[PDB]
């Protein structure tokens, strides 16, 4: 689970507007098909932000307008851009049940 | 726990203000994702805004400034992680403390004269007393014959500036002075100058 | 096989000496960790130290310069590797090559004068020959009348030094020369001045 | 054996004045409760300088006091700062005997 799009020299900075998330395949993809990736962001205070499910693609992107506009929006009621994040995911299914742990950064 | 740190606080080492332009120098960048500089000035009652794109460039030099006021300028840096929109908002990113800078006014004439001894015979130099008030480094004063229709201007005292100003040598007959000037700049190039201004009305020189 | 490579050796590029104050001109860092500059001074037989924090100027502009004094300058880069007491012994930390610069000396009048031609008949001109021996860009000279208590200094001469300065147009009457200097610098905004300095002896100008 | 503190670009560059010595524990601790950790420290000219044991604790710094003073006074008899170092641990028990092979940087 590695951000794409990450700074050189210091691997905790970012280097573009939008955070790119890249994660390899689980294993047991393979065995049960019906299986996706739950990836929850949080913020630098510890406060829970966006809840996205992600299918049929092992990559996803945060895009300036989502921060910018609609999570400042709704939680602190004004604009702005929550600079410092905390991303986590992980791999669930319509029958079988959560991974065994949490990936995060 | 990953977070984009915004260019640290901007600072405004010296300011050096020209009629029309003002030569500001800055501190150094970070954050590996910057674009230029947003300098917000304060007219006194109206704010305008500017964009110096590129940063290899070590210092500013704004120009378009409105003459005869005291503005107040805001530094800043601003990286691709806040956009143009929150660039006009101005939250999220750093803006420097509150600086003021003069600008110096235009070269100001306040008393011509001609003037000498009471001549007793013989030939005397007649003085030219011209007085300014401005501030320039090369000021520049020309004399005109008021007498023809055409008479190709013709400087004479090239200096600073000083309360008064006296010069010799000037023929008797009729002239009438303007007053030019300039401003020096560290930037090497750069020079800027004032509009020419001549006095309301004429003077006459005699013995 | 680990270490801190200490900044590389520290050169003094231009030396430009004022009045009061020397604008040097230095080199580039690196290391990654530095604080700032250590820059000792020979006066002939006693040394000062200063420090300069902040690395995102590109020159430094030393002050309180003992008057008329050659002086030998020691540039140096210093990391938190090396603490305040290394940087007092100066041992490890690189330091620069001996570079000896020479204080500009302030202006130094040497004579005063009136002078013309032997008056034959009418009003004739009366030079003024004051001679000074100092070296600046931007001296001034003032004239008072000696006669009254109150006499609003007046500056007739502004211009760059020389061993005669002369010019006419001064009244006949009482009046005594005052000296004044000013030396200028790549950064803009810095200017330097020079103390008042008035002739020990008046002199009186007449036909 | 990896040194806290360490420069960004080339990492064979220190960054801060002491240099923060963090390693992983032994597999072992379990099997053996009385296991200890020698660290001894060489400087640029293969000469030992230091031969401390550390214990109940998988992280050592080294004093910026240390370096200054006491070992350039007692090998050099003055005062200096060793700018190179070799750092090298290994571990030990009272009873059990040392590790297969010194961990170098």
């Amino acid at each position: 689970f590695r951000v794409v799009n990450t700074a050189s020299g210091d691997v905790t900075e970012f280097v573009g507007p939008d955070v790119k998330l890249a994660w390899d395949k689980i294993p047991e993809e393979e065995i049960i098909p019906e299986i996706y990736y739950t990836l929850e962001i949080y913020d630098s205070q510890d406060r829970m932000l966006r809840s996205v499910r992600i299918e049929d693609v092992y990559t996803y992107d945060y895009l300036l307008t989502y921060n910018k506009a609609d999570f400042a929006l709704l939680n602190s009621g004004a604009l702005g851009i929550n600079r410092k994040l905390r991303f986590r995911i992980r791999a669930e299914g319509e029958n079988g049940e959560q991974s065994v742990g949490w990936a995060t950064i | 726990m990953i977070s984009n740190n915004a260019p640290a606080k901007m600072v405004l080492n010296s300011v050096l203000t020209g009629y029309t332009l003002a030569y500001i120098q800055h501190s150094i960048y970070s954050d590996y994702d910057v674009i230029g500089r947003s300098f917000w000035l304060k007219e006194g009652s109206n704010v305008t805004r500017r964009d110096f794109t590129g940063i290899d460039t070590f210092s500013v030099t704004i120009n378009n400034l409105k003459p005869t006021t005291t503005y107040e300028v805001q530094g800043a840096f601003y990286d691709s992680i806040i956009d143009s929109e929150l660039l006009n908002a101005q939250i999220g990113i750093n803006l420097s403390d509150k600086q003021t800078f003069k600008m110096k006014s235009a070269p100001r004439i306040t008393g011509a004269r001609c003037e000498s001894e009471p001549v007793d015979v013989g030939v005397g130099a007649p003085i030219v007393y011209i007085d300014t008030t401005g501030e320039a480094d090369y000021c520049t004063i020309e004399l005109k014959d008021n007498s023809n229709a055409n008479n190709p201007w013709v400087k004479y005292y090239v200096g600073a500036l000083m309360p008064t100003i006296m010069f010799g040598g000037v023929p008797i007959g009729s002239y009438k002075v303007r007053i030019s000037g300039q401003i020096s700049l560290p930037d090497g190039v750069t020079i800027d100058s004032s509009g020419y201004y001549e006095y309301p009305n004429v003077f006459e020189v005699r013995y």
